[PDB]
């Protein structure tokens, strides 16, 4: 298929006042990688992050016209943007290429500035939005990254067993699935410092 | 026109142990978006050591049952002997091929005990490939069951984690858990669960209710 | 999918990877590739899985009928022959299947390769699978007749690290056999994983 | 399709046809062969010329391949046709098996052709 | 194209039209589509024209060869058995609309229809045809139960003078046949 | 796809081909064999698809071998090749034809060299030079060129030489090495394999 | 997805489940399918998710412009004019399956409205996939003019088919009563459908996943 | 069978205390046209087993046939033996897979009622080879409509007297008549139980039209 | 879907089923396919549904606007004109099946046929519809010239009783209504 | 169909292309450039079909030159590689879309040296090392064999040597020759045009 072209995967959780991220590394054609240090999570202010996956050049080119539409965002306005007008922000983006439509579907994770809150949502090609309470998922490999979180998220964690659970939820998930793999990046956001750590993965 | 196959679900699941083998399936029948029964397992006991989970197009899984049990009955008047589950595969690998070119669109796994009393494992593709294996994990929601299992019966991508063999008091709860995970995400998988526990003295058989959406 | 067989002064080397996928999920990581027809012939898997599996079982029951009437083992390049010719009989019905043919023979190696569309062909070295083309590219390097034995067992077993690393249908382990004088010997099985930690530094 | 037994049992446990088959022979023209370590000589006798006739058209030494000699008594008839399917046989080992034909593995194929032979319907 | 059978208590009365078309040609002006099969047997074809008139022979050969080995005079029901196995062991290759028509001994008048699939049904009044959908709501209401044998040839002409007016498949003279026990007969009838 | 000629000279017949065995994109053997002997004085030469250029071709060369061991005497070079004419024609219409394009050369001793020419269609034709392949486009005006009906097999070569200097100038494919034999009074005989250094 | 709605002797009943499917995954669990016009007329969406999303929106701003002018009440007549003339416009391209409800001066009204631009009012109507099983019970069980408790207890039986019935439904019923005076929109009516508790302990602790590189950036 | 010609449609059918009632309607429709208007879809078969089909109609009296002959030769042997209805309901899904495997399908879809040794048999029989057993079925639209409406009841109670059944099955033929264009306010209903098998008359339905009023 | 029109001396009777559905599932159980445009003008509309409700609203916007403009109630033939001026332009977009019909002051009651090519034409009874094809036998020999207004109540009652009960995608309830000068009268009727 | 390379080094950029410019079955041209020039330190090597390899990378050095005319100072070669990024996509869904496959080279004096990568569906990637073309499939298995980020250009020559002439062994296409190119502090120097004598 489409989204199959380049592979991918971006996994979202919800922890107690934290929100953890993670993507993979890979960047291929088809068969073939290219290169293993490819960019799928974009910083979008402070305590907010968007994840992106699908086709690699639409997650290069609406990461470019997010930013542009961001920036003047937040200098016509006095201050930051919430989590949750961001998700109404790439809807309207997505949704004007109707027909002509982006392949790529963004993972939004954010703390909520003023009351430090999570907030996870996600979003199909042309922009149905989704808010959970638990995780988000998309890319190729999604029935196998259900299978992960159905079974190994807790209500309530600190950001020392989200960081564990959402590890071992993306290193087995990856690991089934062929065109995604070659590394695991995972950002864990909260309110006081935010932590961004690369997991030892195959490189099968 | 007349297209000769259909999707019909099922999800069957199967762990070989140390002098145990555990056989499990859902009881939902249903194709296109609408529901046949809300009971019709895939448990098929075969002998008193060899059960046989079948999933996919359920016109070839009642055929292909019928077909095997006949040819256990022929190798015993011809041999004064039951067949043992190693036997049964490499026979099934011949069936599911005389058939090439008009394939069946079954997934087979095959659990019982070997001639040692320990767990075998045998998975099948719809044209008779086959190998040994721990766990395996057929049909809709193989895509789910799968990634759990290399996590905990595996002991895979984990640290500092001690190996212990895993028992039968763990396997039952590891399986009634990992199906109550599949219902909720899969629209094909049912409503009761049907488990086949092959010990060195019977068949027991236990089921347990799921969701029934 | 990537296997590999050279020959060399000490017999011939067997490598395969153990991955196979459906689609773009992974069915197994632990598929045996490079079955065992005989205590002194070898073959391995590429392409369709059941049709290499099916062919070659069905090669090894004839190679037996054929040594209880002449009391001889059978030569190599009859046993490719034998399988060239009940492969073309199935010719443009859809069977896929690339394996190649190895042992020692009356006449020293062997090493033939046979494919579903009627190719018989002789050589020296072969790489054969949807990782291949990686493979040729290391092996062509390192490649001398004159190798030694712990050489020629590095030189195998790295070339199908760097078919598995570019490739994303291949993975897994990686096994390695030895055709030797006597019959072939099975080497060693390594995981990918834990070459990686050892190719790095 | 004629279907008759031709070749049955005696009451004492013989074969009449095979053993009357075996008197034919047994009024041939003789052929003799020994072996030497190097260089083997075999050689019919009784050649009956009548000096009116072409020699090689009489010729009862033949070959089914380079390394396989051949020579034989008994009716000339039935000789040249059971040569002629050996020379078929010697031709399809080289598509198959791809060294020339064992001395010892043509005649289990002949034996095997003669003996069914002496199995089937309808058939001296 | 336009065929029709109505039964009375006496026998049965058969109406026909005589268009034979090719695409939007007119081939035959005139054409006989009321075949005898047996004396008191008739049938009236639509579809396809070379496979009704070879089923017909073959059906006339089965039933004449039956009732001179049984001596006796054969069934409607058993004529309409005929046509039946035919059409059905070559339902991929036939285009066929017969129906069956006749007077019996045993049960007097009967009507079977056996349409392109191959099934069978007896009725009280049968239609085919190309042209026969035009007339269906006319033939409904204008039917009445218990009519006289010159009631039905009155029916049948103004549903046939009907349906040849509208249909332009249809057309030309209409061929009538009423059969009874006395025997057949037969008239060209337009208007 | 690959490559072989035809030279036919007074008392000769110089004939040649490449020694690629092909892939997808690589190529799996370097030294391969496209020259088939059915008798001391017949060679043949088959260019096709995977299967049928190996199988059909031993299958004339079994049939030409068992008329020479009935009889005693061989085939005559015109005999043999409108043998294999035959043979296609028959199996053409038919579920499995063969797809094989081929040239045979012959010596015999009444007649002298002789060389003839198929396709895939099982059209005989007795040409004086021929050739197939991709590279028959390139080499064949090369030939009429300098082609001599009474040319010596010295100069022959060197013909040859040429011929295919110009096949690895402006031919996309690789080819380095050729494979060349010769057939005259006395049958086959080898000559040197012909190629160019890439290193 | 199954989406109903009645007419009761005062106002209207409407009613749908919450379950999203992507392909024959179930992505959401809890998907909100009852949408806000105006404060008297809510509307229910079936189709593509996206396409009813955006169409529902766009026809709410414009009734919140249209009655800001005018001063008064909206009407239901006018919802169903504006959207039947946008759907006709792009030729059903936009596949947006509606059930739409409100209560206006003249009472309480119920259309429902297909993608190419069809509509018709009606006193019950059924959208959805499972919209054929939810037909069956209204069309066995309804009378005129019934109470709201009659009718809530009705739609919550129907909605309650398409789940048992239909793969691509079935979680808690969301239900709406519209009256001429009380508007109450609740999503968890009832909980048919619950989530088996976990038996075995998968718990991890902390140095079970090997790390490579790890950085920390504060903030303030 | 390539292309259907005249078809029929739903078939119902539900277990009770003691026997298996099925209906069905009278009507052969051919595309969008009602033909035949009096034909009968249920087949008695011997004593203690009952048939009901959908799909061409061509191809139910070829069974009509085959069935009629295969209990007519086994009741002149005397064995003292005849045919389960779930034997009946075996021999039909072999006829059906190995028709299909010669890609030339019977283009039906048939319900198995059947009251043998003091035990309901009600099975379903696919075009495909698809055989299961339940307390109730519905075959085409009735899948859709009816089908609902049988379950609900027999999981808030299992099993049924015969007036709960009978009355259960005309709400379900109501349903089908508003709900289908391809049904008729035509209908007979068949039952086993252990005194035989009856086959009342062409009943109808009586049909409610007072939303018509309301503009 | 069976639609028809009848004119009388003093006005004009209008008849439709109410069975709307979506390949062989019933949508719509009761259906009013007899729209006003204007006071004494209807229409009847049949093939596609959506299509058929957007022209009807814009002929209704510029025949309103137009009488309005003129001071005088408008002519069956100017609401006529209207329709084959949008069904001929968009012929390729649109599937419609309208029916015009309708009492005016100067020339008394009309009726217009617009099909779904896009012509138009007066008849002294129209017919329209998918099912209309199997009544076309019974309102040829049944019409008589001269009616009373309580003959063509009584004459398309029984037709499209016909139809309904033969034709599958037709059923329901038939909606009747006759305009006279007086003014229009509408009833529901069954049977 | 045709191959370029790009070794990238400490302080350098090694890159390299063939020479051969393609016909139906023939080479018209052997001693054709793919390399473009834009700055005094930023190169662009493009590969795809006939005419949009020519006009799309001459429309962006008419760019790159006009950004130093009106400034002063030249494009980094990391801007300069977004900016044809940027082009690529906005042409894409398009009436006529380009159809090229590139990577660009380039050498800056804040961040050293810097190579990117790009295909016909405009997505970067900066890459150590990096191949266009069928084989690339051949010979990137070579490289990372031996590839050391800390190495010299002196046997980072002869590391390409070695990866060219694998491709001479078991690639099927010709491709005699390969024009050299090194980027380093002092701009674009020109290497040994190294070649494989045919003769």
């Amino acid at each position: 298929s489409i989204m199959s072209y380049n592979g991918g995967a971006v996994m979202a959780m919800k922890g107690k006042n934290c929100v953890a991220i993670a993507a993979d590394r890979r960047f291929g054609i088809q068969a073939q990688m290219v290169t293993t240090d490819f960019q799928k999570i974009f910083p979008m202010g402070d305590r907010l992050y968007i994840g992106l996956a699908g086709l690699a050049t639409d997650v290069q080119t609406v990461a470019q016209r997010l930013k542009f539409r961001l920036n003047l965002y937040e200098l016509k306005e006095g201050r930051q943007i919430k989590p949750y007008t961001l998700m109404s922000m790439v809807a309207n983006l997505l949704y004007e290429k109707r027909f002509g439509p982006y392949y790529t579907e963004p993972v939004i994770a954010g703390l909520d500035p003023k009351t430090f809150k999570p907030f996870i949502c996600s979003l199909d090609l042309i922009g149905c939005p989704m808010v959970t309470d638990d995780f988000v998922v998309s890319g190729t490999c999604a029935e196998q990254m259900y299978g992960m979180c159905e079974s190994l998220w807790e209500p309530n964690m600190d950001p020392d067993h989200l960081f564990e659970t959402i590890s071992q939820a993306m290193l087995n998930a990856v690991d089934r699935d062929a065109v995604s793999g070659m590394g695991v990046i995972v950002h864990i956001i909260e309110k006081d410092k935010i932590t961004t750590r690369t997991l030892k993965a195959r490189m099968d | 026109r007349f297209s000769p196959y259909v999707f019909n679900g099922g999800t069957i699941l199967a762990i070989a142990g140390e002098d145990f083998a555990i056989v499990a399936s859902d009881t939902r029948l249903s194709e296109g978006f609408s529901i046949h029964t809300r009971d019709s397992p895939k448990c098929y006991k075969l002998t008193d050591k060899t059960v046989i989970g079948c999933s996919g197009f359920h016109g070839d899984c009642l055929t292909l049952t019928k077909i095997i049990e006949a040819r256990l009955k022929m190798y015993k008047h011809s041999n004064n002997k039951a067949m043992t589950t190693g036997a049964i595969a490499a026979m099934l690998s011949t069936i599911l091929y005389s058939r090439r070119f008009f394939p069946y669109y079954v997934y087979n796994i095959i659990g019982g005990l070997d001639e040692e009393g320990k767990g075998a494992v045998y998975s099948f593709d719809p044209v008779g490939s086959y190998q040994r294996d721990s766990f395996k994990a057929g049909g809709s929601a193989s895509a789910m069951l799968q990634p759990l299992l290399d996590n905990q019966v595996g002991f895979k991508n984990m640290q500092n984690v001690e190996h212990v063999p895993l028992s039968l008091d763990r396997a039952m709860r590891l399986v009634k858990d990992v199906f109550i995970s599949a219902a909720e995400r899969d629209v094909y998988t049912g409503d009761a669960l049907r488990i086949c526990i092959v010990t060195k003295e019977g068949i027991r058989e236990e089921t347990v209710s799921l969701r029934k959406d | 999918t990537t296997t590999l067989a050279f020959k060399f002064r000490h017999g011939v080397i067997v490598a395969a990877d153990s991955r196979a996928t459906a689609g773009a999920y992974i069915a197994s990581q632990t598929v045996k590739k490079v079955i065992e027809i005989n205590p002194y012939l070898l073959g391995t898997m590429a392409g369709g899985a059941a049709d290499c599996s099916f062919w070659e079982r069905l090669l090894a029951r004839q190679c037996r009928i054929y040594e209880l009437r002449n009391k001889e083992r059978i030569s190599v390049a009859a046993a490719s022959k034998l399988l060239a010719n009940m492969v073309y009989q199935y010719k443009g019905m859809g069977l896929s299947m690339g394996t190649m043919i190895c042992g020692w023979d009356k006449r020293g190696p062997g090493l033939y390769y046979v494919d579903s569309e009627g190719n018989r062909i002789s050589g020296a070295t072969f790489s054969v699978g949807s990782g291949s083309v990686y493979a040729y590219g290391v092996m062509d390097r390192g490649y001398s007749y004159d190798l030694e034995v712990e050489q020629a067992y590095d030189l195998a077993r790295r070339a199908i690290y760097q078919a598995t690393y570019r490739d994303a249908y291949s993975g897994g382990a990686v096994n390695l056999y030895h055709v030797r004088e006597d019959g072939w010997i099975r080497v060693s099985s390594d995981n990918v994983a834990d070459l990686h930690e050892k190719y790095s530094g | 399709s004629y279907d008759r037994a031709i070749t049955v049992f005696s009451p004492d446990g013989h074969l009449f046809q095979v053993e009357y088959a075996q008197e034919a022979v047994k009024k041939g023209s003789t052929a003799v062969g020994v072996r030497g370590r190097d260089i083997v000589v075999l050689g019919v006798e009784k050649k009956s010329v009548a000096k009116l006739q072409d020699e090689r058209t009489v010729r009862k030494i033949c070959a089914l391949d380079d390394n396989v000699c051949m020579a034989f008594a008994g009716l000339t008839a039935d000789a040249r046709i059971v040569i002629n399917r050996a020379r078929v046989e010697c031709q399809s080992h080289r598509l198959t098996v791809e060294d020339p034909v064992t001395v010892e593995y043509i005649t289990r194929y002949i034996a095997s052709l003669k003996q069914r032979y002496t199995q089937s319907n309808g058939r001296r | 194209t336009t065929i029709m059978a109505v039964q009375f208590d006496g026998g049965v009365v058969l109406g026909a039209d005589s268009r034979t078309t090719t695409g939007s040609y007119i081939a035959n002006r005139v054409t006989d589509k009321l075949t005898p099969i047996h004396d008191r047997i008739f049938c009236c074809r639509s579809g396809s024209a070379a496979d009704t008139q070879a089923v017909a022979d073959a059906v006339t050969y089965q039933l004449g060869f039956h009732s001179i080995e049984l001596n006796e005079p054969p069934l409607v029901h058993t004529a309409a058995s005929l046509f039946k196995e035919m059409c059905y062991r070559y339902r991929e290759d036939l285009m066929a609309g017969i129906i069956i028509a006749g007077w019996d001994p045993q049960e007097g008048g009967q009507v079977y229809s056996v349409p392109m699939g191959g099934m069978m049904v007896r009725q009280s009044f049968a239609i085919g045809g190309s042209g026969s959908s035009y007339i269906y709501g006319y033939v409904d209401a204008t039917y009445r139960e218990g009519m006289t044998k010159e009631e039905c040839l009155q029916f049948t002409a103004n549903a046939l003078a009907l349906a040849m007016e509208r249909d332009g498949s249809s057309g030309g003279v209409i061929r009538l046949a009423a059969i009874a026990e006395s025997g057949v007969e037969r008239q060209v009838l337009l208007g | 796809m690959e490559y072989l000629i035809g030279i036919q000279g007074p008392d000769y017949v110089l004939v040649a081909s490449d020694r690629v065995a092909a892939s997808n994109i690589v190529q799996m053997k370097d030294d391969h064999d496209k020259m088939f002997k059915m008798s001391e004085k017949i060679l043949l030469l088959c260019v096709g698809e995977a299967g049928d250029t190996v199988q059909f071709a031993e299958y004339i060369q079994k049939n030409v071998q068992l008329y020479k061991m009935r009889n005693g005497y061989e085939l005559s070079p015109t005999a043999a090749a409108n043998f294999t004419r035959r043979n296609l024609a028959d199996c053409l219409r038919s579920r499995t034809p063969y797809h094989v394009n081929l040239l045979l050369a012959g010596y015999d001793e009444h007649e002298g060299p002789a060389l003839y020419y198929m396709d895939y269609l099982a059209a005989l034709a007795k040409a004086p030079f021929a050739a197939h392949g991709y590279g028959a486009f390139l080499t064949l005006s090369i030939l009429d060129r300098y082609y001599t009906p009474t040319i010596s097999r010295e100069r022959a070569v060197e013909l040859l030489r040429k011929c295919l200097e110009e096949l690895q100038k402006r031919f996309i494919l690789n080819l380095p090495t050729f494979s060349v034999r010769i057939i005259d009074k006395n049958g086959i005989h080898d000559l040197d394999n012909i190629s160019f250094p890439k290193q | 997805t199954t989406i109903a709605g009645v007419v009761y002797k005062d106002g209207i009943v409407l009613g749908a489940d919450t379950r999203a499917t992507e392909g024959m995954v179930v992505a959401d669990k809890n998907c909100s399918k009852i949408h806000f016009i105006s404060p008297n007329i809510y509307c229910c969406g079936a189709g593509t998710a996206a396409d009813t999303d955006m169409t529902t929106q766009l026809i709410s701003s414009n009734l919140e412009l249209h009655s800001l002018s005018t001063g008064r009440l909206p009407r239901v007549v006018t919802a169903n004019r504006m959207l039947k003339q946008m759907l006709f416009r792009y030729q059903g391209y936009i596949g947006a399956a509606l059930v739409l409800g409100g209560v206006d001066v003249t009472g309480p009204h119920l259309y429902s409205i297909y993608p190419h631009g069809s509509t018709d009012k009606l006193p019950y109507v059924t959208m959805g996939s499972g919209s054929l099983a939810a037909m069956a019970v209204f069309e066995d069980k309804f009378r005129p003019d019934m109470e709201e408790e009659e009718a809530k207890n009705l739609v919550s039986e129907a909605i309650a088919a398409g789940i048992f019935n239909d793969l691509g439904s079935g979680s808690n019923i969301d239900l709406c009563v519209i009256s001429k005076n009380k508007l109450d929109f609740l999503r968890p009516y009832t909980v048919p459908n619950k989530k088996g508790t976990r038996l075995g302990r998968y718990r991890c602790e902390k140095g079970t996943t090997a790390v490579l590189t790890e950085k920390i950036t504060p903030l303030e | 069978t390539q292309n259907p010609m005249v078809t029929g449609t739903s078939v119902l059918g539900v277990k009770f205390e003691g026997g298996v009632v099925i209906a069905a309607d009278m009507l052969g429709s051919y595309g969008s046209l009602a033909r035949f208007r009096n034909i009968s879809r249920i087949m008695r078969v011997n004593n203690s087993t009952m048939l009901g089909a959908s799909g061409d109609y061509a191809d139910f009296q070829y069974l009509k046939q085959v069935l009629g002959q295969m209990v007519i030769d086994e009741e002149l042997l005397g064995d003292g033996h005849s045919y389960s209805p779930r034997a009946i309901h075996s021999w039909l899904t072999r006829a059906m897979y190995s028709r299909r495997s010669k890609m030339n399908p019977l283009w039906n879809t048939m319900v198995i009622g059947g009251y043998a040794d003091g035990e309901s048999f009600l099975g379903y029989v696919d075009m495909l080879g698809v055989a299961y057993e339940a307390p109730s079925l519905a075959t085409g639209y009735g899948a859709y409509l009816a089908q609902p409406l049988l379950r609900e009841v027999l999981e808030k109670q299992p099993v049924l007297s015969q007036t709960e059944a009978r009355d259960l099955v005309e709400r379900c033929m109501r349903v089908l008549y508003y709900r289908d264009a391809r049904s008729y306010n035509r209908f007979q209903i068949a039952t086993v139980t252990e005194k035989g098998v009856e086959i009342e008359g062409p009943l109808s339905t009586e049909t409610n039209w007072d939303i018509a009023h309301m503009i």
